[PDB]
This record gives C-alpha cells, sequence and structure tokens, in this order.
C-alpha cells in the first residue's frame, strides 16, 4: 500500500513459472522490423 | 497447571536467526530509522529465534 508517505507490504503474491517460448507477454491487445537506422531489438529473447 | 520441575526447567532465550543484529545487542547504541517487532511474518526483513 502506498500512501503519501509509506509504503507498506500487506500480502503476498506467489509465482509458479517454467521458462521457455509458448507463452508471451505482451503491452496490450509483433513481427516489426526496422532496418538500416538504430532500433531498440528484442529478436527471439 | 504446574511449576516446571528441576528436570523440566528451562530458560528463554532470543538467538540471532537472520537478522543482522543480535537481540542482547539492540542495547549497545544500535540507531535506526525505524524498528518494530511483530508476531507475524508479513512485511519482516529478518527474524529472530525463540528457544
Amino acid at each position: 500500500a502506498r500512501t503519501r508517505t509509506n509504503e507498506q507490504v500487506v500480502r503476498s503474491l506467489y509465482v509458479i513459472y517454467e521458462e521457455g517460448d509458448n507463452i508471451a507477454g505482451v503491452p496490450s491487445d509483433l513481427s516489426v522490423l526496422h532496418l538500416d537506422s538504430c532500433t531498440d531489438y528484442n529478436i527471439y529473447g | 497447571n504446574s511449576d516446571c520441575t528441576d528436570v523440566l526447567h528451562a530458560t528463554a532465550v532470543i538467538k540471532t536467526g537472520t537478522c543482522p543484529f543480535s537481540f542482547d545487542k539492540l542495547n549497545n547504541y544500535l540507531t535506526f530509522n525505524k524498528f518494530c517487532l511483530s508476531l507475524h511474518p508479513v512485511g519482516a526483513n529478518c527474524k529472530f529465534d525463540v528457544a
């Protein structure tokens, strides 16, 4: 919980994950490539 | 319901556990911006062991 002056931990959320490539998190609801210029890239991880 | 016998007599000791200081050393001019003790594990930075 974030107030005007403090942050206080109240609960815990547990995660179970397996590394791979089947599921991908995305900004919202891909194969866009900019060529011949400086770019920030994510290519197959 | 009964008091502790000679064989069963025990004393309570607070051991360091995972904390970066000892309980008996708190009275040795240690300085904090916040120090606060709890019986619940949520949000805790470390813990002592009661034995």
